[PDB]
DNA sequence: ATGAATGTGCAACAGCATGATCGCGGCAACGTGCAAAAGTCGTGCCAGC
RNA sequence: GCCGCGAUC
DNA sequence: GCTGGCACGACTTTTGCACTCGATCGAATGCTGTTGCACATTCAT
């Protein structure tokens, strides 16, 4: 994902080792294959042949982390959008607070 | 011994949904017993089986 | 609290009648069965603290 | 329903996007198996026995 | 009533922490424990707060400041 | 509750998909995977005196051929549990770096994605702390009854 | 052969409740043409054409 | 109170108008196409049998009167209240947000 | 001039194709004989009127 | 717990 | 003296028990994406 390549190489270039980040090639895919992609397991699942996302989620040992809309939804917590949003950033500094 | 609470307490914090691959033992922590018979209910007292 | 959480249903009409209108939600039985279901399957899912 | 007998078709001519329309024939019953002829790309006779 | 809550808008403008400050005010004014600060012409609860806000008397730092006031004196 | 099979069977999860994991974790085909599954022709492991290959698809004539000529030192079986037997055998961390060797060594466009796809899969089943002989499940759970 | 005739009769996709609101839903039910049937073809299976 | 609002007395009629009087319920249409195809009103009791829609938002809903139904939700929570009323009240999304 | 590796093209298999309502029907998969125990039935018992 | 059939927008 | 609910010695029921043998079908929706296999081509000796 660009938003984690971004990071690590705003990372890498901010200490004195600059020539560890490495360029990147944007690439562009359709909606259909763009979504069943997504780093979290239970949404890209609930659109699409779960048979297939499920296995490769299985075999992975990934985790959900519950950061988008529908995962939220499908818990039935309150969405990170609008009058939720409050509440879930109130949450965020709680847990890296410690 | 009495004053006891399971329903509210059910409700507990949680946070990352974790997927993972199921092992034997993982899955006999799970299960509580055995099924051995194929028969659902019988009729002759209308209760469920052994 | 309207479809799937049997203890805030109950919780929610008492809180109603007594005039609280307060929210006092919880976890629907519907992702409980779907927990279960996938869980009958060989992949095993849990919910991290 | 459709009435048995002999129907030929072209298969509007867009299988293979090559141009190459192809002719087929069924052989449709009242009972019974079915019978059809089908025409390749390649032109070669090929029967699809039920 | 309040047809309209766009003079409540503007005075905290977000669209969504009016809702959030005013649910808080409601349920101060509801399950007790608290009076209406502006005068109450047979509506509910929410209308109430929405108007407290609407004129300027009910904000989310003053309403910190009440709670700590109030902690403070127990 | 759980039931034992009294002997493993497959799960359809992992064979039957168009990216079958045990199909590219094995090097072997789906059709080749689901005929041993079914008793159709026998696999050999180890063998490491006689000439069979690790991998040998050997059929049940080659089987007795073999068992006539051979004799002892051949290891086939006809189950999903010599696939157990296969998967439990394989070092998934000695096998990640002769893969990666064999990818850096040799450049093909062809051999390079399935190359790739294999170290990808090793990679996360090492740092996920699975295993892969947890494919294929010797107790099956049930649903609760209610539901 | 009283099974399958009352099987017929009953249930079959093609054997419905009659509708009895004025003569005319009757007329019009009674002299009815369905493509759809055991013979038939699926309604998503019908393209443009039929 | 089950007893005598079965019975129907006309001081139930009378508390559940002093019930209504503010409390914003939200109706939608059937396939809800966009954002503006579920709104909360205020609602005013009828002696009637059928829900009294406001013309003007006829075209947001799509809706036209020769048999279309709608289903009426009730927000019954101070902080659902106030969303459909601050956010959902018709009054307030007026421009379209295409 | 010929063999092998590679890239390209073709064929078979898998997933997927709107939402919300209302009204009528029809509708699946044993046995066995003895111990061992338990329940039961015909019978005799004391306690209340 | 559905399957067919019909109907409304 | 008359009458009505309690126990005992046979009868009678149940259950573990785990142990065996035992045709007739509908075939007809495109649309796309993916994986495997066969063949044409090109390079090396
Ligand atoms: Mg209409």
């Amino acid at each position: 994902q660009v938003e984690y390549s971004r990071v690590k190489i705003a990372n890498r270039e901010l200490e004195a080792n600059g020539k560890v980040g490495a360029t990147y090639s944007r690439d562009l895919l359709g909606i259909t294959k763009a979504s069943l992609a997504t780093e979290s397991f239970i949404s890209a699942a609930s659109f699409q042949e779960t048979t297939r996302v499920l296995t490769e989620a299985a075999v992975a040992g990934k985790r959900d982390e519950l950061r988008g809309l529908k995962e939220n939804v499908i818990v039935g917590r309150l969405i990170p959008a609008g009058t939720g949003y409050a509440y879930h950033q109130d949450r965020m500094r709680r847990r890296a607070a410690g | 011994l009495l004053k006891f609470l399971k329903a509210q307490t059910k409700t507990e914090e949680f946070d990352a949904i974790k997927i993972a691959l199921a092992s034997p033992d993982m899955i006999r922590s799970w299960s509580f017993g055995e099924v051995k018979k194929p028969e659902t209910i019988n009729y002759r007292t209308f209760k469920p089986e052994r | 609290v309207k479809s799937d959480d049997v203890n805030g249903r109950t919780k929610m009409y008492k809180n109603i009648v007594d005039g609280n209108h307060q929210m006092e939600p919880g976890m629907p039985e519907s992702f409980n069965v779907l927990l279960k279901e996938i869980r009958s399957l060989g992949i095993n899912i849990e919910l991290e603290d | 329903h459709r009435s048995p007998g002999v129907f030929f078709d072209s298969d509007k001519g867009k299988t293979h996007s090559s141009g190459k329309v192809l002719y087929n024939a069924r052989i449709i019953p009242y009972r019974g198996s079915w019978l059809d002829f089908e025409f390749d790309p390649k032109d070669n006779l090929f029967v699809r026995i039920d | 009533a309040r047809v309209t809550v766009q003079d409540a808008v503007e005075k905290i403008g977000n669209r969504f922490d009016l809702v959030l400050v005013a649910a808080r005010r409601a349920r101060q004014m509801q399950v007790g424990g608290k009076d209406p600060l502006v005068p109450e012409e047979n509506d509910k609860t929410t209308v109430i707060a929405l108007r407290e806000i609407e004129e300027g008397l009910i904000n989310n730092q003053i309403l910190d400041v009440r709670e700590r006031q109030e902690q403070q004196e127990q | 509750g759980h039931i034992e099979l009294a002997s493993p069977t497959a799960h359809i999860w992992f064979l039957k998909s168009l990216p079958s994991r045990i199909g590219l974790l094995l090097d072997m085909p789906l059709r080749d995977i689901e005929r041993v599954l079914y008793f159709e022709s026998y696999v050999v492991i180890e063998g490491g005196m006689t000439n069979l290959e690790r991998q040998q698809i050997l059929t049940e004539e080659q089987y007795l051929d073999a068992l006539e000529e051979f004799g002892d030192e051949f290891d086939a079986k006809m189950g999903a549990e010599a696939i157990q037997a296969l998967l439990k055998s394989m070092d998934l961390e000695q096998e990640c770096e002769q893969l990666r060797e064999e990818l850096n060594e040799t450049n093909s466009e062809t051999k390079r994605k399935k190359l790739t796809k294999r170290i990808k899969l090793l990679e996360a089943f090492v740092q996920s702390g699975n295993k892969p002989e947890w494919m294929i499940l010797t107790v099956l759970p049930v649903l609760p009854p209610d539901l | 052969i009283s099974a399958a005739v009352k099987e017929f009769f009953g249930s079959s996709q093609l054997s419905q409740f009659m509708d009895q609101n004025n003569p005319l839903s009757e007329i019009t039910h009674k002299r009815r043409i369905s493509a759809l049937g055991p013979g038939g073809l699926t309604r998503e299976r019908a393209g443009f054409e039929v | 109170a089950k007893k005598m609002v079965e019975r129907e007395e006309a001081v139930v009629w009378d508390i559940l108008d002093e019930v209504i009087r503010e409390h914003p319920v939200l109706l939608n249409r059937a396939p809800t196409l966009h954002r503006l195809g579920i709104q909360a009103f205020e609602p005013v009791l009828i002696e009637g049998k059928a829900i009294q829609l406001h013309p003007l938002v006829c075209a947001a809903y799509n809706a036209d009167f020769d048999g279309d139904q709608m289903a009426v939700h009730v927000p019954l929570t101070l902080e659902a209240q106030l969303e459909a009323r601050a956010l959902m009240m018709s009054t307030n999304n007026i421009l379209s947000p295409a």
